[PDB]
Parts: structure tokens; sequence; C-alpha cells
């Protein structure tokens, strides 16, 4: 009939370093319109007599 | 002389816009770490003594 009791203690010290490099590109397109004055009209006309 | 109105037209002066965008990016990371651990353990028991 065997038995055993164990007690343990541990201490850990850690140091770390890190370097990150990032590059990115972006492309946007946009379109806006006014609902009051949306377009202009030109009329080609001739007079008669 | 009198004036009569036959039609009324409303043009709303609201501004509407739409935008579309795309993005691409790349990141690179390098990490370096060191760790140290010290441990002490005590055990006592009965195994044929």
């Amino acid at each position: 009939f065997t038995g055993n009791i164990t007690t343990s203690y541990s201490h850990t010290t850690d140091n770390s370093t890190a370097v990150q490099d990032s590059n990115g590109e972006s492309w946007n397109t946009g379109l806006s319109i006014n609902k009051g004055e949306s377009a202009y009209i030109n009329a080609n006309v001739r007079y008669y007599n | 002389v009198g004036v009569g109105m036959e039609n009324l037209i409303i043009s709303t002066n609201e501004h509407a816009s739409s935008d579309q965008g795309k993005t691409v990016s790349r990141a690179t990371t390098n990490s370096k770490t060191d760790a140290n651990t010290v441990g002490v353990s005590i055990s006592a028991g009965y195994q044929n003594g």
C-alpha cells in the first residue's frame, strides 16, 4: 500500500519583441447628382417667313 | 384679364451621391521571444519505507 504527496512551485519570466510592416492600396469612385437641376437642354431651331 | 393655372410641377432640390471603393493590403510580422523557468518540487511518501 503506497502513497505519495508532492508539492511544486514554478516561476516563469518571458520577454518578446515583434516588428510588423504593412502596405496597402485603395481605389474609390463616386457619382453625385442634383434632383432639382439634373440636366440642361439645348434646342437647334430655325425661323421661317 | 384673368389668369388660370392648369398644372403645377415640383422639382425637389435634394442631392444624392453614391460611392464605391476597393482596398487591398498586405502585412508581414516577425516575432522573437525568450523564456526562463525555475521550478522546485518536494515529494514525501511511503513506498516500503
